[PDB]
RNA sequence: AUUCCGGUUGAUCCUGCCGGAGGCCACUGCUAUGGGGGUCCGACUAAGCCAUGCGAGUCAAGGGGGCGUCCCUUCUGGGACGCCACCGGCGGACGGCUCAGUAACACGUCGGUAACCUACCCUCGGGAGGGGGAUAACCCCGGGAAACUGGGGCUAAUCCCCCAUAGGCCUGGGGUACUGGAAGGUCCCCAGGCCGAAAGGGAGCCGUAAGGCCCGCCCGAGGAUGCGGCGGCGGCCGAUUAGGUAGUUGGUGGGGUAACGGCCCACCAAGCCGAAGAUCGGUACGGGCCGUGAGAGCGGGAGCCCGGAGAUGGACACUGAGACACGGGUCCAGGCCCUACGGGGCGCAGCAGGCGCGAAACCUCCGCAAUGCGGGAAACCGCGACGGGGGGACCCCCAGUGCCGUGCCUCUGGCACGGCUUUUCCGGAGUGUAAAAAGCUCCGGGAAUAAGGGCUGGGCAAGGCCGGUGGCAGCCGCCGCGGUAAUACCGGCGGCCCGAGUGGUGGCCACUAUUAUUGGGCCUAAAGCGGCCGUAGCCGGGCCCGUAAGUCCCUGGCGAAAUCCCACGGCUCAACCGUGGG
């Protein structure tokens, strides 16, 4: 169970025993791992209180926004660099802050694909 | 352990504002969510069965509520868990009986009888102002109700002001503002059920609310928070206030 | 406690007192230990066996 | 001897609630029928539309309290009253 | 939450002096068991405790409780109507013992003997304020003290009952 | 209410400890507990095992079928009632039960959520277009000992689905009106993309149809119910447990969550806690409260309310707004029930009851009502919630088991005579069952029909003679008694205490200034060290200037209820409850 619960060790290091079992609300979900592809693949997820979260498993197009403010729905070629983790750039995995190469050029992503379902970026 | 919402209420757990024999039976009618807060309301079933003595047992109160022979602020309400709070007008046209619920000096609630012409005015405390798309201003009142006005009329209103409302048709009659000298009735605190005149403000930063200073009818000076200062008049009360 | 008597034992009193006091060694059901138990009342040990 | 203390009228229910004291010094506590027959006399009520709730005879007292109830129509009585009280007074077998 | 006893046991229940004092307070007033006497001591005791608490106490609420104390002591008929918070200390066990209903009926002459008064009380032939009380240990207010009469249905209310005239002549004699 | 007394010596004083003397809680002897009124009962052991019955449902005004009957018309067929089960909306996550676990932001209080969610609720603004599809019940048909379950035709829904647009989300740029101290958010325009609404309805009045009433569906925005996580302070023992921690602590940048957060990931750096007791171990649900005491204080957390947590141990997932869900599901372990043996299914720390354990805790009961919950707008329905009752020397309050006059004694108490009430029993009548009883309440015949337990040498003053025993039998909380004369052993009599109770054991507070802050001792009895130095810590010269942390006074909010104290009122007073005050 992907448990986003309490830490199990005190700030002093005393090992804390578990006083109670895990509850439904304190567990997360798997890492989406958005990857580049020829089409966009999406999945809807029921969440706390009946809300929905849309999750992207394949990425093909991006919304590059001009410094002026216009938008352009272009295609994605490859990820340039992933400062969050070195493994992710190699495996063509897209997350917020990643610099990606498109037909326009270099774009830094300023949207979380794992929750928004869409990739929005600013060109450099 | 608990796995979801509460559906009962032990009588001993009843709020402090209710005239109820706490050691009669185990349970009490849990109020449903509604206009006012838990702190400042009561199910009308107690109003009918107990404060009026019209019904002895609960079953007959179910029946009388089903017949819809009551008007809470000009609306028949058959929901026996409905919470009736502060400044709401209970109206029984059959007996021509009109009362208003007001807090007591001890902090409990009581039915002050009122005339017919008073029966359709209700004061609403403007709890907040929120803008809705299309630029429509929305006043959220102290009793879980809302009203919409226009942008040009936003200057007229402010939070914590009072609005005397023709409740049976939801029409704004007048708005009592806040400035020094308004006549004010206190809702909560040890100064509950006190009527006086505003004297001075006390701005406190860091989440510490605003405190007004009230002078009593004879001139005694005391203090109380903002949200308890229910304005009813600018010079004299506009309603029969015990 | 409740127990089973295993033997009747008499005991000499402590001097300067002189006399013979009857009692029984009892094994206790609750934990199994064996302990002595004084019998009170004159002419009473006959009724414990 | 019966003497009233208060009579109230629930206009919402259309009902008369009456509280009365029975002086029966040296007398056994009266039944329901006799008190009904006497009470209906001076109050000008239809006995079939009248029922008696309780006749509480206190300890060491010759005054017994009584609480009685008078409707204006049969159907309000049938629709509002619980069955068992009608059965006690005999208005339902 | 438990309902505690209302009376108190003596700290050493084998003092000769206290035992004999209890005995001479028992024989005269003819109480059944020492529970009653100790209870009758106890209400005196906490009256004195209240007196001591309030005498030193300051603040308006102290005054209110003091006035209520004096008022109820007067209403009991235990004190003269002009008393102050001082003389409440000097009360005695006998002062309460007179205020007992069983004592009052005897001092009204309705009974030749103490136990006769008790028997009449428990047998319900004595009424107060139009109501019958079956407890000889009941404490009587001042205002009620003139309403003590025979129970109306009781034969003893009848002047010709075969148990009335000896009482009457004993009162006269 | 601030109490002492017996016991060290030939005799005295002191120290010091032990025993008596009181209350509360368990177990238990005897004895009744007759009567009544308000309260508790597997509370420390086996959170061991359990046959059994019950404990959770309701809606056919959403929907469409079938069955029975009534009536009318009968080719048909409508309407009334009931049944069937299904679709389906809601409920079954609350309520009941227990204290194993846990030394913890589990709990108490005070603040913050701007870093969240929210089905049933209330209110302001708006919407309900078009179209499509699904299979129960029933008729044909079958297995097995069963659980359970196949297959053909068949039907409609507010059942499901697509599109239309609002709207939901995310981002870049540009402005600005608002809550607010501010933040950021909210408001508007432009730009880019993703997702993406509904549901009408039975009856009835008028109405040809419509249209007005009733119930119901959906979007935006709040409020409110319930909840989630964040913090300060508070509150055990062990130093014969002194160093501890490895994502362990922080920074950068991200994943995941409803939501902030090492919660998780990658990189970087070496941090975080400890003598003001880290770590480890023992121990324990926390609080309001409860027992004792003059009070400082000491102890205890079972019955009731709040918060916490749990379902044989562990682990895991669906549906849901809300669960990893006592009477939903799967696996392991472990125990067990049925079976042509292929396989199935069980789970009382729910009510009632059994086995086991042990010193130790009850009826396999009656109603869905008074209160209160889900459903149905309504009637009403169910509830081992609850309310009644059943057993019990569970707690507290009241009450007697004879009274009076005469005469004699044991004149204190009893004895005989005469009269008197009828503390129970029998009958009638009220509440009341939401039915009988509940013996409650009023009336009629009427016994004088329920009193025992302990002690009798002294501390406890507390109560004295005669027989049997003769260092034996025997008695005792301590001191002490008995080897012929026993006021202390057993029996008789007498007397003393308490009384429907009394006795025995165990546990807890007082006694105890034998834990000493108030308030203890260390030359000779327990105890000042074999000496000096000095760190933290503690205590610290006088005067003047300043601050105002402590200290004190006034004032705002708050520290729930029940419980504690007091007056009045209700049940005959009281216990219990109400209003008011503290």
């Amino acid at each position: 169970a992907i448990w986003q619960g309490r830490s199990l060790k005190k700030p002093s290091g005393g090992r804390i025993v578990l006083a109670r079992k895990k509850r439904k609300r304190e567990l997360g979900r798997e890492p989406s791992n958005t990857r580049v592809a020829e089409q966009d693949k999406r999945k809807i997820i029921r969440t706390y209180g009946g809300n929905r979260k849309v999750r992207l498993t394949a990425a093909a197009y991006a919304n590059v926004f001009d410094k002026s403010g216009k938008g352009r729905k272009v295609r994605i070629i490859r990820v340039i660099e992933n400062p969050a983790n070195r493994q992710f750039a190699r495996r063509n995995i897209i997350t917020k802050g990643a610099i990606i190469e498109t037909e326009i050029g270099k774009a830094k992503v300023t949207s979380r694909p794992g929750q928004d379902g869409v990739v929005n970026a600013i060109l450099l | 352990a608990r796995k979801g919402p509460k559906r009962h209420l032990k009588r001993l757990a009843a709020p402090t504002s209710w005239y109820i024999e706490r050691k009669a039976y185990k349970w009490a009618v849990r109020p449903r969510p509604g206009p006012h807060n838990m702190r400042t309301s009561i199910p009308l079933l107690y109003i009918v069965r107990d404060y009026l003595g019209y019904a002895k047992t609960a079953r007959e109160a179910r029946k009388i509520l089903n017949e819809g022979k009551f008007l809470v602020d000009g609306r028949v309400r058959k929901d026996y868990k409905f919470p009736v709070g502060i400044m709401d007008v209970v109206s029984i046209p059959e007996t021509g009986e009109h009362y208003r619920v007001l807090p007591n000096r001890i902090g409990k609630l009581i039915l002050h009888p009122i005339s017919e012409d008073e029966a359709f005015i209700k004061p609403l405390r403007i709890r907040n102002k929120r803008m809705i798309k299309g630029a429509r201003v929305q006043l959220n009142f102290h009793d879980g109700t809302n009203h919409i006005v226009s942008i040009a009329e936003k200057d007229n209103y402010f939070t914590s002001y009072t609005v005397l409302m023709k409740v049976p048709e939801r029409e704004i009659l007048e708005v009592l503002p806040f400035e020094k000298g308004a006549y004010v009735f206190v809702t909560q605190g040890k100064n509950v059920a006190r009527k006086g005149r505003i004297v001075e403000i006390k701005r406190f930063p860091m989440g510490w609310p605003d405190v007004v200073t009230i002078e009593d009818e004879e001139g005694e000076l005391f203090d109380t928070l903002k949200e308890y200062a229910f304005v009813v008049g600018t010079d004299k009360p506009k309603i029969s206030l015990p | 406690a409740r127990g089973i008597v295993l033997e009747k034992i008499a005991v000499e009193a402590k001097q300067p007192n002189s006399g013979m006091r009857k009692a029984v060694r009892v094994q206790l059901i609750k934990n199994g230990k064996v302990v002595t138990a004084f019998c009170p009342g004159d002419g009473a040990i006959k009724f414990i066996d | 001897e019966i003497r009233i203390k208060e009579i109230k009228e629930n206009k919402l229910i259309g009902r008369k609630e009456i509280y009365f004291e029975i002086y029966h010094p040296g007398e056994p506590t009266p039944s329901r029928k006799d008190v009904k027959g006497k009470l209906v006399a001076m109050l000008d009520l239809n006995p079939e539309t009248t029922v008696i709730q309780y006749i509480r005879s206190y300890f060491g007292s010759y005054i017994s309290k009584g609480y009685a109830k008078a409707y204006d129509s049969k159907e309000r009585m049938l629709y509002i009253e619980p069955e068992y009280i009608l059965i006690r007074d005999g208005l339902i077998e | 939450k438990r309902q505690r006893k209302k009376y108190e046991t003596p700290p050493h229940p084998w003092i000769k002096e206290r035992l004999d004092r209890e005995r001479v307070l028992m024989d005269k007033y003819e109480l059944k068991n020492k529970k009653e006497l100790w209870k009758h001591e106890t209400q005196l005791k906490n009256f004195r405790r209240r007196a001591r608490r309030l005498l030193a106490a300051r603040g308006k609420q102290a005054e209110i409780e003091r006035e209520q104390l004096l008022a109820r002591l007067k209403r009991l008929g235990l004190l003269p109507e002009d008393a102050v918070l001082d003389d409440v200390l000097s009360l005695t066990i006998e002062d309460i013992l007179e205020r007992r209903l069983q004592t009052i009926v005897y001092k009204k002459g309705l009974a030749r003997t103490m136990r006769q008064a008790r028997q009449l009380i428990v047998h319900g032939h004595i009424e107060v304020n139009g109501q019958i009380i079956r407890s000889p240990s009941y404490l009587v207010l001042k205002e009620e003290e003139d309403t003590i009469t025979y129970a109306r249905t009781s034969p003893f209310a009848n002047p010709q009952h075969p148990e009335r005239m000896m009482i009457e002549k004993a009162k006269q004699g």
